[PDB]
């Protein structure tokens, strides 16, 4: 009908992954058997779209869990749903990538893609009528950063009609943990752009801020950082799977989205967000929502709107609600703030409504924007990237793989001209 | 009064024989005992001095396991146990084998089965005879049959019901060989052809009938309702009564062309017949579209040289014309120069029966059809096509030469077809 | 020596009626076919 | 060996042609019950008798079909013992290869 | 969808002409009104 | 009937054939004191193809066990399935061949081979029609490569009509248990391809990789890997003894798997190989079961296909099946694939349909394709003995038991001439 | 009466003619010997044998591009002196083939053509064909018709030329021959047919289907426009219309002889199946910008002329509702002094089909001729093209070296910014 196959990557990649697959498991009502346990006949209607059918009343993922080093499928296979990803769909290899891009993509990369690109291929050929393609990985690591840009390459000669989407995970500056950062970033976005419809800039940065601030956790780890990502993960696609009074897909969003191909890079919020203190005492309305989503708080991008003038912005409601207020409040914040759209596109706010709430929840909404401050994130790589290619730093790490020199010099060159013709559009 | 001998040959023989005196059984009321719970059934069952009914069939088949599924079957007690012939050994996808090696040890004991049924029948109307040129008992050993079954009555009637190869799929590799020299012995010995392809069938129950996953019983029960509404006539009274002799008469115009192209209407779902109105003028148009035609053989391709019309049910004399009307003014069908009235309509008065278990739905009328064409013609051209890149090689001829026989009835088969195709064409000309 | 005709020598064996394997080699030993093709009006 | 497999041909070919005059006599010589002839093919037709009506008039029709089987029953004697002849230096070919 | 799938563990051996073909009830016979005779 | 003698050579076949009779005897509900302890009818009523009555509702194997070595019937008659082979039909040597393929083939097999014939004749009289015989054996071996083909070459002369089939193991490049074994190789096939009706090439190495890889078995002995080729004979006379809505025989993918009387050689395949993390992921449906059928890494042949042209293909499905699916399948692959697939064959692909599924499983097929890219086999044999032979290197061994040297000569030059054969075929045009 | 010789020039026109003459000898019933088991007296010449020769000449520079002509199948079709030949070219220079290599041949080719000249008694025009990129079809075409124009003041000669392609080029140096070469189809020609092969690429590849063709699919169309073209000429119609009459409809100025061609229907048997066409249907494809053999829109320019070949099965009722049809839209405009742009023209013999060729059998088709200012920012492109190259003096020592004054260059750019301008002042309405 319309299937995902969601591809899963690297650490990052595996985990939040085991996440997004705990929402979209705890909503659609199966129990971590792999059996049926929800209430209603809606929640199995459109389960093809992520489970596959299997004999006895059991459902399988079509998901793809790739990694080079083994240590971290372990842990995913010993989670509360590590009974549910079939082991035939983890390939692995011995050895890491010990964070170098040109590894993952180079030399144990090619070993690896061919076992990937068959069970992806087993997977292509499966459901009938595919939608898409969804990855999930890190910029910052070797494998999903290196490894995980190959499939790209590959995938994208193999189908170029389905579209795709990337939820990768943008580093931050302020917050760094790896030095070779810089590099595997300047590597990988530069694969980004030729190939990818619509790339959802995630952070770790802006995480830290909402939990501190928005929901008061006073020790905020990685797991429920990783919930929020699993939960804008089905906010995206909550009307591709249900009924609702405006329907929507991965397509009209993208269409709707992308005015001109090289200006994929996204902005994804999420709106219910409040401390465990106010449980009660606050309204769960549609005008609070909007209200939620332009705020440069609730942001889980690193970068101040502010700065910026929004091209587009879509706003996926779910749940019941009347309609006529979300077109006042999406017209009232047009108005109001009129100096931060930009004027060549009029109508700029998307609206698509399912009519199912998410599972202890009345009401959410999903919020996905390209703005030009995410031209903020992107000069300062280069910031750091010149900083460490004009002393020839920790080179010889790369140029032991075969790689060239070449290669650094155009990918500066081609994210130099994509912030050039950024800064463009903003005057 | 009316009978009819079947005879079915081979394992589609028999299934299809299954499936048939299934359906005859409902249709009369015979209990699997072989009871009734008038002289309608004479036709097909007989009579004893208890009452019991026996069917006047002939399953016969050269190996065992498809027949004896039968004798231990629900219907065990209906059938005469001589009446059910077995040989040790087949043919296995080998016409020669089943002509020239293993028919004649059996020939005689199934001739004279036969021999005892038409003496019991006073008055036979026609032969019946079920076959298939994909196996080799259904093209070798029928071949057989048909040559001596002429010789023992010059005039009585013997139809061809037969299962083709399909076009695209094959449960066979040989199967053109069997094919070929098939059809070049039964042309002498036959009436009327019905070749049928699954493929075709396939095409129509999934996509009519919802059935995504079909079995051979639902393509079996499709050829029951054909062959129950070809012989209703004779059975049940009816406005305009047909037999077996008056469609035979206006369906051929020359003896050399005798394969004709059935289809039926309406074959739809009860999800589908609930909502959906069906009037005599729904069922006759869906009888001209090429996606209910069970050859895969498209009319728009060919000119329909004769017409048989078979309508059954809830039908009034009024409404057949005006469909007639209709179908008659419209240029994409298309008729030679040489026939203006090309029709033969046959009213009949009792709906057809449902059998529980089946597909089709109650419906209380429909029509059945046999356009003899020459858009068949361009089906033998596919197969001399394969036929002719695999002579060339000469493979798999050992087998048919080393059984026995000769190589030389091998080239006479494949010109005689090249005449057959050739034959068709002077009919698609006009002068 | 030029191979020997392994489609054109089983089709003669067909022809003739040789259906053993046997006998399909002993009309090999007897007819070899190798292909040798490796290698004053006037009008004005 | 050769003679013997170059016999298989011609052993096979005389079977078929004594089993087409085996079908061909009984068209010629017809159905087995007059009541499954009985039609316009016998020759008692309505069109020969209305013809008979008239002295002198009858059919040599009843002779040919004598002469059509006279050389058909015939040229199967002589076939049936072709046959059988061949069949002779069939075994006694594949005899003496046991002892070769 | 609990059918669809409960019917499928089953030691369901048998020959699908037997699981095909059962005995009718004598309720679906044909009543035959349309015939010949008085 | 249509009965079958289990032939049975060398330690290799000893085993096979106490593993083989194993899983038959599991099926058809056979304790090992040889009662029925089944519950359905179906699983007693074509039992006599593969048992023989004995008194007290016993039945026997139709069982013929032969070695050159003593030991190994103690070790067979010590098994659980020990006492359910009648005693006399072990035959058995006080003396080995020892890997030497001449000492089994005239020195010591000229003993034995007329004991077994008075065994095998005796079976062979005792049932009324007789399907054929079938052997399994190894190519490495002394007394199965050895006497066996000895074997073989006897009871051809004698049953000519009969049909021959052996589940062959040659020898693999890439792993071996001897030094001698291409002379045992060579001096075998050409007898082998004079004297055999289809062949079946199992080799050890290739069911190596599918325990390895595909089940995951981490301590895979002889019995894993024996039960994969018991699965495998099972396979082809399954139709034979169940009905099925298809039926098939041993015939009948003879007759249309061979083209021409040289060409027997066939790789086989089974599609339900799943290891024990994949039983819980996964839902058996028919293109599943055809997916597994035609990846390369399923073949217990030592040859790539990818590198050939797939000459003919059979396949034999076990299971109650939508025949639509199993037609659809079939053609797919026939049209993605087509390179891989000879022009001057069309629809190489032959289909048959077995009802009953494999006892404890639901869904099964078994796959029988002639390829010519098992040329790449028998050129690696050719590899080695001609490395050998131009040193004369272990021919005292053999030179010593009274043959000529010629005859290494002559089984070279045919098996290259077989080759130059099947090769030519490779590159044919249709056209 | 009407006689047509060709004179194809370079490797472009000899590959044109293999295409036009192998449709024209099956167009009128001749042997590739020459002679038919008088429509042709246009294309062919009777000779002493009996024989027809055609009435062309093969003018070319390297001796292999038309040696296989002088060895295919047409090598008996031929007068070797027809078919002349150069040892050495250009070489995509301009200056060689006007200055230096053409003036050892000149003389040779108007012997050859005054000869064939003679042989006819009353000439219409000269059919003769060129490309604007490489030497020999641009600088020695240039010259002779300086010379063909004094040696024949009054006879026409049309111009069918390909123009090279906005975006894909062979080679580099075309444009500094293209600008040499208009001044020669602007003083010394009557009409001229320019097209660039990118858009007969495009054609081919979104209506025929075909994804990968050759040069020799391309010109499969080529000659099917001059079919169209000469269709009155070779046979009789409801309106016949000579080239003279063609030239007197369509040329504006003396300065503007550019008509664009279309041809309608090119479509596929399989798309042919489904798609009833008609005389509505057909003209319409000729308006829609997709179809257009050239790379200009027409509908940022607006219609001064147009030239319409109705050919097959049509009538003149049709071709005016189809005519009106065309002026109700507002998509499609006229410049103000043309109240009436067009020359219908009706034939009765339908366009042939070659085997092995592209095009499906129509009943009825139609050419399409128009004048329109949309060509001229085709012109704008290749100004700049060649005015980028200029100024920077790239590959001026080649042509100078050979023997032209470098103010050539200059005073060609010149002529086409006159042309270009007269282009844009025309399209301007007075009103
Ligand atoms: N439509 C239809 N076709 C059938 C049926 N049963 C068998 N066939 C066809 O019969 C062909 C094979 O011949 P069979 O009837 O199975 O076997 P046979 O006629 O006894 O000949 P042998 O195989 O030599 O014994 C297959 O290709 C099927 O297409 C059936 O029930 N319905
Ligand atoms: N459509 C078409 N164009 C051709 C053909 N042959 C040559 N051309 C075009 O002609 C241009 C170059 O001139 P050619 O005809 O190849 O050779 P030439 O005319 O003898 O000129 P020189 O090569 O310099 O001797 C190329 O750019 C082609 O586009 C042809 O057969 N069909
Ligand atoms: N958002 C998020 N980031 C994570 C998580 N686990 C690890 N990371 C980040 O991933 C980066 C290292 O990625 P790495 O494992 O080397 O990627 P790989 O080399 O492609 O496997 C670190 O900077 C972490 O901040 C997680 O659960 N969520
Ligand atoms: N697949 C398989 N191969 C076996 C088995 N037993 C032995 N072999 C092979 O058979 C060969 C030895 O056979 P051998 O005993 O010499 O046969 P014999 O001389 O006829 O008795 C070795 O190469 C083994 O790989 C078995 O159970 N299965
Ligand atoms: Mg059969
Ligand atoms: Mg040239």
């Amino acid at each position: 009908m319309r299937e995902i196959v969601h591809l899963q990557a690297g650490q990052c990649g595996n985990q939040i992954g085991a996440k997004f697959w705990e929402v979209i498991s705890d909503e659609h009502g199966i129990d971590p058997t792999g059996t049926y346990h929800g209430d209603s006949d809606l929640q199995l209607e459109r389960i093809n779209v992520y489970y596959n059918e299997a004999t006895g009343g059991k459902y399988v993922p079509r998901a793809v869990l790739v990694d080079l080093e083994p240590g971290t499928m372990d842990s995913v296979r010993s989670g509360p749903f590590g009974q549910i990803f079939r082991p035939d769909n983890f390939v692995f290899g011995q050895s890491g990538a010990g964070n170098n891009w040109a590894k993952g993509h180079y030399t144990e990369g090619a070993e690896l893609v061919d076992s990937v690109l068959d069970v992806v291929r087993k997977e292509a050929e499966s459901c009938d009528c595919l939608q898409g393609f969804q990855l999930t990985h890190s910029l910052g690591g070797g494998t999903g950063s290196g490894m995980g840009t190959l499939l790209i390459s590959k995938i994208r000669e193999e189908y170029p009609d389905r579209i795709m989407n990337t939820f990768s995970v943008v580093p931050s500056p302020k917050v760094s943990d790896t030095v070779v950062e810089p590099y595997n970033a300047t590597l990988s976005v530069h694969q980004l752009v030729e190939n990818t419809d619509e790339t959802y800039c995630i952070d770790n940065e802006a995480l830290y801020d909402i939990c501190f601030r928005t929901l008061k956790l006073t020790t905020p780890t990685y797991g429920d950082l990783n919930h929020l990502v699993s939960a804008t993960m089905s906010g995206v696609t909550t009307c591709l799977r249900f009924p609702g009074q405006l329907n929507a897909d991965l397509r009209k969003l993208a269409v709707n989205m992308v005015p001109f191909p090289r200006l994929h890079f996204f902005m994804p919020g999420f709106a219910p967000l409040t401390s465990r203190g106010s449980q009660q005492y606050r309204a769960l309305t549609v005008p609070e929502l909007t209200q939620q989503m332009f705020d440069a708080k609730n942001m889980m991008a690193a970068c101040d709107p502010r700065h910026g003038r929004y091209l587009t912005v879509a706003a996926v409601f779910r749940g019941r609600m009347s309609m006529k207020e979300v077109d006042e409040q999406m017209l009232n914040v047009q108005n109001k703030n009129s100096s931060y759209f930009v004027e060549w596109i009029p109508n700029n706010v998307k609206t698509a409504v399912c009519d199912i709430p998410p599972r202890g929840l009345k009401m959410s909404a999903t919020f996905i924007g390209n703005s030009t401050a995410i031209q903020e994130l992107f000069k300062r790589i280069s910031e750091q990237f010149t900083a460490m290619f004009r002393r020839k730093a920790f080179l010889h790490w790369y140029t032991g793989e075969g790689m060239d020199e070449m290669e650094f010099t155009e990918a500066e060159s081609n994210m130099n001209d994509l912030v050039s013709e950024y800064q463009q559009y903003q005057d | 009064m009316r009978e009819c001998i079947s005879i079915h040959v081979g394992q589609a023989g028999v299934q299809i024989g299954n499936a048939c005196w299934e359906l005859y059984c409902l249709e009369h009321g015979i209990q699997p005992d072989g009871q009734m719970p008038d002289d309608s059934f004479n036709t097909f069952f007989s009579e004893t001095g208890a009452g019991k009914h026996v069917p006047r069939a002939v399953f016969v088949d050269l190996e065992p396991t498809v027949v004896d599924e039968v004798r231990t079957g629900t219907y065990r007690q209906l059938f005469h146990p001589e009446q059910l012939i077995t040989g040790k050994e087949d043919a296995a996808n080998n016409y020669a084998r089943g002509h020239y090696t293993i028919g004649k040890e059996i020939v005689d004991l199934v001739l004279d089965r036969i021999r005892k049924l038409a003496d019991l029948c006073t008055g036979l109307q026609g032969f019946l005879i079920f076959h298939s040129f994909g196996g080799g008992t259904g093209s070798g050993f029928a071949s057989l049959l048909m040559e001596r079954l002429s010789v023992d009555y010059g005039k009585k009637s013997k139809l061809e019901f037969a299962i083709y190869p399909a076009p695209q799929v094959s449960t066979a590799v040989v199967e053109p060989y069997n094919s070929i020299l098939t059809t070049h012995t039964t042309l002498e010995h036959s009436d009327c052809a019905f070749m049928v392809d699954n493929e075709a069938i396939y095409d129509i129950c999934r996509r009519n009938l919802d059935i995504e996953r079909p079995t051979y019983t639902n393509l079996n029960r499709l050829i029951g309702q054909i062959v129950s509404s070809i012989t209703a006539s004779l059975r049940f009274d009816g406005a305009l009564n047909v037999d077996l002799t008056e469609f035979q008469t206006n369906l051929v115009p020359y003896p050399r062309i005798h394969f004709p192209l059935a289809t039926y209407a309406p074959v739809i779902s009860a999800e589908k017949a609930y909502h959906e109105q069906l009037s005599v003028a729904e069922i006759t148009n869906a009888c001209f579209e090429p996606a209910n035609q069970m050859v895969k053989c498209d009319p728009r391709h060919g000119k329909y040289m004769a017409c048989c019309m078979l309508y059954r049910g809830d039908v009034v004399p009024k409404d057949v014309n005006a469909a007639i009307a209709t179908i008659k003014t419209k240029r994409t069908i298309q008729f030679v120069d040489w026939c203006p009235t090309g029709f033969k309509v046959g009213i009949n008065y009792q709906p057809p029966t449902v059998v529980p278990g089946g597909d089709l739905a109650k419906v209380q009328r429909a029509v059945c059809m046999l356009s003899n064409t020459t858009a068949i013609a361009e089906a033998w051209a596919r197969l001399d096509h394969k036929f002719d890149l695999m002579y060339a090689k000469r493979a798999f001829v050992h087998w048919y030469v080393g059984e026995g026989m000769e190589e030389g009835e091998f080239s006479e088969a494949r010109e005689d077809l090249a005449a057959l195709e050739k034959d068709y064409e002077e009919v698609g000309v006009d002068s | 020596e030029l191979t020997r005709n392994y489609i054109a020598m089983n089709r003669g064996a067909v022809k003739a009626g040789l259906v053993t394997a046997r006998e399909n080699m002993l009309y090999r030993e007897l007819n070899d076919i190798r292909i040798n093709d490796q290698e004053n009006m006037t009008f004005g | 060996t050769m003679t013997l497999g170059l016999m298989r041909g011609t052993i096979h070919r005389c079977m078929k042609f004594n089993q087409e005059m085996y079908v061909t006599r009984g068209i010629i010589k017809g159905p087995l019950l007059k009541r499954n002839l009985e039609a316009r093919e016998k020759l008692n037709r309505p069109l020969v008798r209305m013809y008979q009506r008239h002295v002198g008039t009858q059919l040599p029709e009843a002779t040919r079909l004598a002469q059509g089987t006279d050389l058909l029953t015939r040229h199967n004697l002589h076939m049936e013992k072709n046959l059988k002849e061949l069949r002779t230096t069939h075994d006694n070919l594949a005899w003496g290869l046991n002892c070769k | 969808l609990q059918q669809k799938w409960l019917a499928s563990k089953t030691s369901l051996k048998e020959s699908i002409y037997t699981t095909s073909y059962p005995r009718l009830p004598v309720c679906a016979m044909s009543r035959r009104e349309h015939a010949i005779p008085v």
